[PDB]
DNA sequence: GCGGCCTCGGCACCGGGATTCTCGA
DNA sequence: TCGAGAATCCCGGTGCCGAGGCCGC
């Protein structure tokens, strides 16, 4: 239970019993108690880096300004080797009531100029709280967006007094092409932006890059052809979809986009990227676009 | 020497890279510095009507280039960047034997 | 650096002007009016690398920080 | 020796590498060759950019020559500051008989600041024949602005005339008119090649550019044929066009399916002609991608037929 | 010609110009 | 119906961290 519940875990993830998670479109997610419109709104339209994020050992949600100041006395020391540390609880950032509450570190340098701004956030991540105990406070996805310096600071000041660790979270174009469908199958209006998917050829000497942006409506009435179970998006559906997209290309340059990769699918709910630059968060669909990637970061911890 | 001493405490001052061609000109500053200086305690010194420089005939004096004050008066300045062993000499300690 | 000279002064204060009697720790004084002298050199060439955005104290930044501090470092 | 000159001159000095120092700088003439050596250009940029700068200030640089070391900075830096190619058009009639860079120079100034007041046009005739017309805009209500100026690389008698696409702001409808207007011509077409190598922009507006035993490979007569129609598409040398080849496809999927696809390569054609070989392509690679230079286009804006 | 030093530069995130399209002369 | 104001699509013009060069042991 305490262990080898993760132990059976590990089991049946590397079991690859019959996957095809059957995903519900991400469903508009009416922001949920105090969720600060400031800081959450400032969070939406910013590149977050994303990270996978061991669990925390021996954290709490009250001694913020402990780990505030020892962090801060930290970073301006590997300055030695003008800024302010702002831990800063999110209150609504989780899936489900039982994950941990995510929250902030903000590199503020004078002036508000939020240099690197940390993100830890658990949203329906409860195949980790179930298997983890309670000393640790695990929070897998790690938010960067500051320079990557300074996350190769935090993160080994946080792997120094909390026994964390951060892989650099890397969304294979399998998981990109969901996520990729999953967004142009949203109930959204006013698309903000075009459905962009900048795929990368892998040819050796050159490295050609396309971006197959559609117009955003176009893409939902693509979407809606290949879609006919509603409710749930299947792997066939994704395929499907991105099938339309390669038979649409194809068609026009008679090159296979299939033979390629994707590298950033931008959408109008969440541009996403592969190399770990990934989660712009255009839309208020954060906490579903953030269940995607929490459920990713469970793959890359367990 | 005692310039290239101050010259090599500027850049632990300045906190900051310059050139070298920088300091034999900051050189010259200080040369003209005690250009000033000297024949500033010279003069000082002859206000007070005695021929040596007491410590207060270079109280006054620091008193015009406004680094003593009535905020910051001249023992004070001491302690800011003399080392230990050589404020020992300068401001009274006690030991019931005032230096 | 963590040192002050007591040859060096003594023997600058002599060659400069032949005729004084500086006191027993007047060099020590000497001393201290040259580091604040070059404290205050050190600080308003900073100031005046930021007045050019010169990442680099150069020659033109420490000629204007001369004929404003030693002329008020004079007595 | 001046405001928004003197600063100018050490903004764009910073901007040169320390390996090409002494070639941009004897070629714009004012520090001549007993001037060289004053200056120790291998010790620190800060140094350089500081000591050359006053070289100036005795030599009271003006931003009519100060503009020309921006020009020299960006001939061997053309490969920065993506370029649009303007396409000038005479209508039925003889040549122009008189492209004198003086009148020329004359021509494009007059008619520049008769609206556009305040601007500091810098030509340059290259060797090449092809002068490189430098434009620091600025309105009437505004002086010259210097931070972000358009060159213009106008081909002496060519009705091609590259230009740096800065901004795109009003005076790129009076920077073709002026073009236009200064040489001999009527029309000024903007071909929407759009470039970040002049080099190759020069070599495609003017067509230049082209003148075991053990282990049995089963497709081998798919192979051959592969590789015969990448040669016959591809022939030779293909130049790079390192641009974003845009194709905003409206297109119905087979009412339509806008796109915008944006190959990006650091070397398009040569990324293209490597494609097919290479699995990713169907031997008779789309001619929308194989005539880029054919065409003469690559920012293509293509429909249904 | 290497050791800790330093300097350009691709990539990328944040700041105004002209096109949309709504409202006043 | 039309003219100025605001917002925002399209791409800069900027910020800023790896790569290459370079000078003692």
């Amino acid at each position: 239970t305490p262990l080898q519940k993760r132990l059976e875990s590990v089991r049946k993830q590397s079991s690859f019993i019959l996957t095809p998670p059957r995903r519900k479109i991400p469903q508009c997610s009416q922001l949920q108690e105090d969720v600060d419109p400031q800081k959450v709104a400032f969070l939406l339209h910013k590149q977050w880096t994303l990270y996978s994020l061991t669990p925390l050992y021996k954290f709490s949600y009250s001694n913020l300004k402990e780990y505030s100041r020892l962090l801060n006395a930290f970073i301006v020391a590997e300055k030695q080797k003008n800024i302010k540390v702002i831990f800063s609880t999110l209150l609504g950032m989780k899936g489900t009531q039982r994950d941990p509450e995510a929250f902030l570190v903000q590199i503020v340098s004078r002036e508000g100029k939020v240099l690197w701004t940390g993100w830890f956030c658990c949203v329906f991540g409860d195949s980790l709280l179930e298997t983890v105990s309670e000393d640790f406070t695990c929070l897998p996805l790690f938010l960067a967006n500051g320079a990557e310096s300074n996350t190769a600071i935090i993160g080994t000041w946080f792997q120094k007094t909390f026994d964390c660790y951060f892989s650099p979270l890397a969304i294979n174009a399998f998981n990109l092409s969901w996520m990729a469908a999953m967004w142009t199958a949203c109930k959204m209006d006013h698309y903000v932006a075009t459905t962009e998917f900048l795929w990368s050829v892998p040819c050796s000497p050159q490295s050609l890059d396309i971006s197959f942006a559609i117009h955003p409506e176009d893409a939902k009435a693509l979407w809606d052809s290949v879609h006919k179970t509603p409710g749930e998006v299947t792997q066939e559906e994704v395929d499907l979809f991105m099938d339309c997209l390669y038979s649409h290309f194809h068609r026009h340059f008679k090159i296979h986009l299939s033979a390629t990769r994707l590298v950033r699918v931008s959408t109008s709910v969440a541009s996403a990227h592969t190399d770990g630059k990934i989660k712009i968060l255009c839309h208020k669909y954060l906490i579903g676009v953030l269940a995607y990637l929490t459920e990713l970061a469970i793959f890359q911890i367990e | 020497a005692g310039l290239s001493h101050y010259v090599k405490l500027f850049s632990f001052y300045a906190k900051m890279p310059m050139e070298r061609k920088a300091l034999e000109m900051v050189e010259k500053c200080l040369d003209k510095y005690f250009q000033h200086l000297c024949d500033d305690l010279e003069v000082f010194a002859a206000h007070a009507g005695r021929k040596t420089v007491k410590p207060e005939d270079l109280e006054l004096l620091m008193r015009r280039q406004g680094l003593v004050t009535d905020q910051v008066s001249l023992h004070v300045l001491v302690e800011r960047h003399l080392p230990l062993e050589y404020r020992q000499l300068l401001i009274p300690c006690a030991y019931s034997g005032n230096s | 650096k963590r040192k002050a000279p007591r040859g060096f002064l003594k023997r600058v204060f002599k060659r400069k002007k032949p005729q004084l009697r500086l006191e027993k720790s007047g060099d020590l004084l000497v001393h201290l009016n040259c580091l604040l002298f070059v404290h205050r050199l050190a600080e308003e060439s900073r100031t005046n690398a930021c007045a050019s955005k010169c990442r680099v104290i150069n020659k033109e930044h420490v000629l204007a920080a001369a004929k404003v501090i030693l002329k008020k470092s004079r007595g | 020796m001046d405001e928004t000159v003197a600063e100018f001159i050490k903004r764009t000095i910073l901007k040169i590498p320390m390996n090409e120092l002494t070639t941009i700088l004897k070629a714009w003439d004012f520090l001549s060759e007993n001037q060289l050596q004053t200056v120790n250009f291998r010790q620190r940029k800060e140094s350089v950019v500081q000591h050359l700068i006053h070289l100036c200030e005795e030599k009271r640089a003006s931003i009519s020559d100060a503009a020309l070391l921006d020009i020299i900075y960006m001939q061997f830096h053309q490969h920065q500051k993506v370029w649009e190619v303007f396409q000038m058009s005479k209508g039925p009639g003889e040549d122009v008989d008189l492209f004198d860079m003086k009148q020329f120079k004359n021509s494009f100034k007059k008619i520049l600041q008769r609206a556009l007041k305040n601007v500091t046009v810098s030509f340059r005739e290259t060797e090449e024949n092809a002068v490189w017309i430098r434009i620091a805009w600025g309105t009437q209500y505004t002086k010259p602005n210097q931070y972000k100026p358009t060159y213009v690389v106008y081909y002496s008698q060519t009705p091609y005339a590259f230009t740096s696409s800065s901004m795109l702001r009003r005076n790129t409808p009076l920077l073709g008119q002026a073009l236009t207007i200064a040489s001999k011509h009527h029309q000024i077409v903007k071909m929407d090649l759009r470039s970040r190598y002049l080099d190759s922009l020069k070599a495609i507006v003017f067509k230049q550019y082209n003148q075991d035993s053990r282990i049995i490979h089963e497709n081998i007569v798919e192979k051959e044929r592969v590789q015969r129609i990448t040669q016959e598409t591809f022939g030779d040398y293909p130049q790079p066009q390192l641009e974003f080849a845009q194709y905003k496809l409206e297109t119905k999927f087979k009412e339509p399916l806008r796109c915008l696809i944006k190959f990006s390569s650091p070397h398009l054609l040569e990324a293209l002609k490597s494609l097919a070989p290479a699995g990713i392509a169907d031997a008779p690679l789309s001619p929308l991608l194989t005539c880029i230079p054919n065409k003469r286009m690559n920012y293509f804006k293509i429909r249904d037929k």
